[PDB]
C-alpha cells in the first residue's frame, strides 16, 4: 500500500483488532469483573459474598478466623459468620426475626374484643407488654393474680374482667 | 529405606472456619502409620494420587519440585523452583535434563535447556511439609513448616497444613522429580488415599487432633 | 452430690431427633443441588 | 382471622395460632473482591506501531 | 381459539408448552398450562 495523505476514504489505513473468545476445556479463565456496593448492618438484608447467598440481618463480631478461612458455620452446618472480601473483617450471620401469631378471644359469644401474641418476638419489631412467651398487644397488666383462665405462657395468663 | 509416619499430613479440607466442634469429612489423606520411602542425598516418582512430601535440613538443598506426565517437550509440564532469590512457578513446555539440578561463582540451573510455549509465569533444624494434589484443572498445594529440634529425621506429632496456592493450569500429570543444589565448594514421599477422619477444632478455629476412622476397631 | 439417666435420656433423645431434621436441609434426594437458589439459578421455570 | 382458621362464624374463649410472621429483606447487598487485574487494553488498542 | 399464522420452517418446534427461543421469548408464547392442539404445514407453493 502506498497510503498517502491526501487519499479518498477508503483508500485511507484502518487499524483493525479481532478479539477470539475461545473455549478448550480447562477449568476457568478471564471474566468480566463484578460490581458491588456498600455493606449495612442491623437489618434484614439479601446478601451475597462472593457466592456465599441468603438473608438476614448482619452484625459485627468477636469472632476471630484464620487469614485462609472465609466464613464460618456452626453445629447443623448452618452460616453463622462470615468474611467480607474487601474490609477483612468477620460479620456475624442472625436470622431475620420470625413467629407465630396467637389471638387472644374471650368468647365471641360474650365479647368481639382479641388480645394478640407475637410468639418469642421484641416487642420493637411489630397497651404493649413483654412477656417471655413474646410480645402481646391488647391486654393490661394488672398487678393481682386469679386463677388461671387463658393460658399464655411462662406464668402468664389472660382473662375477661371489668369490659376489658 | 522405608520409615513410618505417626500421625501426618492432616490439611484444613476447605475454607469454612469452626469453633469447639468435632466434625466429620471424606477426602484423600495420608493413612496413619503408613509406609513412607526414604530418600537421602534423585529419582522419577509416581504421583497417581496426591503427594506427601516432608525434608529436613537448615541449608537449602531441597529447591523445589517438576512435575507432568513426560517431564520433557511433545507434552506440558509444571516446574516450581527457588534460587537464592525466591520461588518461580512456570509452566511452558520443556527440555528437562534426565539428572536435572542446580550448583553452588554460586552458578546453577542445568535444570533444563528449553522454555517453549509457556502458559503460565511466576516470579517475585526445620521440617517443611507440603502435600500436592491436582483436582479438576486446579493445582492445589498445602503446605507447613515447623521447627524440628533434630537436623535430618522424621519426627512424631500432630500438625496440620494450611493452604497456600492454587493454580487454574489444566496440566495433566503422572510423574514428578526432586531437585537439589550440589557440592561444588533426607526426604520422604507418601501417598493419598481416600479416607474418612474425624477433625478436632480448637475454639481459635485450628484442627487439634484427628481420628484415622479404619485404622482399627477403637477408631 | 458425687444417677439422673432417666431425665437425660428424654433430652438426648429430642436432641438427637431435631439434629436429624436440620440435617436433611441438606441432601439432593435425587435433585442437582440442596438450594432452591441454584435451581432457580440454572434451570428455567418449565 | 380466627372465624377463617377455624371455619365458623362462633369462636370459643382460647387461644388460637392462626397465621406465622416474619420480617421482609429490607434492601439487597453484595460484596466482592476489588480490583488489580484490571487487563491492560491500551497496549493492543493503544501501539505506536 | 384458533391462532393462525406462518413462521420460518425451523422454528416449528418453538410452538410447544414451555421453551425458549428467539421466535418463542419475542413474538409469540404459549404457557407451560397449555392444553390444545398445534397444526403445521408447508408453505411455498402459496
Ligand atoms: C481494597 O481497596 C480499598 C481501596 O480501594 C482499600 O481501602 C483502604 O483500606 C485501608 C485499611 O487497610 C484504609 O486505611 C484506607 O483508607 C482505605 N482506602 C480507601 C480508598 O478505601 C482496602 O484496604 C483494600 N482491601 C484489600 C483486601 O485489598
Ligand atoms: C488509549 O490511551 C488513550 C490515552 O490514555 C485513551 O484516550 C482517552 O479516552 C478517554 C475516553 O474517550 C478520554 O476521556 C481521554 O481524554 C483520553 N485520553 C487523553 C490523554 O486525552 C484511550 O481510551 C486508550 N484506548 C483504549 C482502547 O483504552
Ligand atoms: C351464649 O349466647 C346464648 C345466646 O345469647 C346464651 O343463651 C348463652 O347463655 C351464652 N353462653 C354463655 C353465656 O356461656
Ligand atoms: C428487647 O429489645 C430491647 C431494646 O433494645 C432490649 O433492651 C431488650 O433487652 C430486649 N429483650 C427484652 C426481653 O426486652
Ligand atoms: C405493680 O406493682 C409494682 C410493685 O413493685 C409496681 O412497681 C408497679 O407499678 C405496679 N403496676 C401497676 C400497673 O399497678
Ligand atoms: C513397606 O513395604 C515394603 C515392601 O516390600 C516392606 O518391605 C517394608 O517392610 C514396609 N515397611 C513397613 C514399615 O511396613
Ligand atoms: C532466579 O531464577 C529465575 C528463574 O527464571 C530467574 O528469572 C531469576 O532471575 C533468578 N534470580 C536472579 C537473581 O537472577
Ligand atoms: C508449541 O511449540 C511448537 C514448537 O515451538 C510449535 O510448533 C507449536 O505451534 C506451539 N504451540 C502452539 C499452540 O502454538
Ligand atoms: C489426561 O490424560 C488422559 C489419558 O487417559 C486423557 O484422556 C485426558 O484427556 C487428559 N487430560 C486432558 C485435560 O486432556
Ligand atoms: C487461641 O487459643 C488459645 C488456647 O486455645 C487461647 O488461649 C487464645 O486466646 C486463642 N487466641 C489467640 C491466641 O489469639
Amino acid at each position: 500500500y502506498g497510503f498517502q495523505p491526501t487519499n479518498g476514504v477508503g483508500y485511507q489505513p484502518y487499524r483493525v483488532v479481532v478479539l477470539s473468545f475461545e473455549l478448550l476445556h480447562a477449568p476457568a479463565t478471564v471474566c468480566g469483573p463484578k460490581k458491588s456496593t456498600n455493606l449495612v448492618k442491623n437489618k434484614c438484608v439479601n446478601f451475597n459474598f462472593n457466592g456465599l447467598t441468603g438473608t438476614g440481618v448482619l452484625t459485627e463480631s468477636n469472632k476471630k478466623f484464620l487469614p485462609f478461612q472465609q466464613f464460618g458455620r456452626d453445629i447443623a452446618d448452618t452460616t453463622d459468620a462470615v468474611r467480607d472480601p474487601q474490609t477483612l473483617e468477620i460479620l456475624d450471620i442472625t436470622p431475620c426475626s420470625f413467629g407465630g401469631v396467637s389471638v387472644i378471644t374471650p368468647g365471641t359469644n360474650t365479647s368481639n374484643q382479641v388480645a394478640v401474641l407475637y410468639q418469642d418476638v421484641n416487642c420493637t419489631e411489630v397497651n404493649v407488654f413483654q412477656t417471655r412467651a413474646g410480645c402481646l398487644i391488647g391486654a393490661e397488666h394488672v398487678n393481682n393474680s386469679y386463677e388461671c383462665d387463658i393460658p399464655i405462657g411462662a406464668g402468664i395468663c389472660a382473662s375477661y374482667q371489668t369490659q376489658s | 529405606a522405608y520409615t513410618n509416619s505417626f500421625t501426618r499430613g492432616v490439611y484444613y479440607p476447605d475454607k469454612v472456619f469452626r469453633s469447639s466442634v468435632l466434625h466429620s469429612t471424606q477426602d484423600l489423606f495420608l493413612p496413619f502409620f503408613s509406609n513412607v520411602t526414604w530418600f537421602h542425598a534423585n529419582p522419577v516418582l509416581p504421583f497417581n494420587d496426591g503427594v506427601y512430601f516432608a525434608s529436613t535440613e537448615k541449608s537449602n538443598i531441597i529447591r523445589g519440585w517438576i512435575f507432568g506426565t513426560t517431564l520433557d517437550s511433545k507434552t506440558q509440564s509444571l516446574l516450581i523452583v527457588n534460587n537464592a532469590t525466591n520461588v518461580v512457578i512456570k509452566v511452558c513446555e520443556f527440555q528437562f535434563c534426565n539428572d536435572p539440578f542446580l550448583g553452588v561463582m554460586e552458578s546453577e540451573f542445568r535444570v533444563y535447556s528449553s522454555a517453549n510455549n509457556c502458559t503460565f509465569e511466576y516470579v517475585s533444624k526445620n521440617l517443611r511439609e507440603f502435600v500436592f494434589k491436582n483436582i479438576d484443572g486446579y493445582f492445589k498445594i498445602y503446605s507447613k513448616h515447623t521447627p524440628i529440634n533434630l537436623v535430618r529425621d522424621l519426627p512424631q506429632g500432630f500438625s496440620a497444613l494450611e493452604p497456600l496456592v492454587d493454580l487454574p493450569i489444566g496440566i495433566n500429570i503422572t510423574r514428578f522429580q526432586t531437585l537439589l543444589a550440589l557440592h561444588r565448594s533426607a526426604y520422604y514421599v507418601g501417598y493419598l488415599q481416600p479416607r474418612t477422619f474425624l477433625l478436632k477444632y480448637n475454639e481459635n478455629g485450628t484442627i487439634t487432633d484427628a481420628v484415622d476412622c479404619a485404622l482399627d476397631p477403637l477408631s | 452430690s458425687s444417677a439422673l439417666g432417666k431425665l437425660q435420656d428424654v433430652v438426648n433423645q429430642n436432641a438427637q431427633a431435631l439434629n436429624t431434621l436440620v440435617k436433611q436441609l441438606s441432601s439432593n434426594f435425587g435433585a442437582i443441588s440442596s438450594v432452591l437458589n441454584d435451581i432457580l439459578s440454572r434451570l428455567d421455570p418449565p | 382471622e380466627t372465624k377463617c382458621t377455624l371455619k365458623s362464624f362462633t369462636v370459643e374463649k382460647g387461644i388460637y395460632q392462626t397465621s406465622n410472621f416474619r420480617v421482609q429483606p429490607t434492601e439487597s447487598i453484595v460484596r466482592f473482591p476489588n480490583i488489580t487485574n484490571l487487563c491492560p487494553f491500551g497496549e493492543v488498542f493503544n501501539a505506536t506501531r | 381459539y384458533a391462532d393462525s399464522f406462518v413462521i420460518r420452517g425451523d422454528e416449528v418446534r418453538q410452538i410447544a408448552p414451555g421453551q425458549t427461543g428467539k421466535i418463542a421469548d419475542y413474538n409469540y408464547k404459549l404457557p407451560d398450562d397449555f392444553t390444545g392442539c398445534v397444526i403445521a404445514w408447508n408453505s411455498n407453493n402459496l
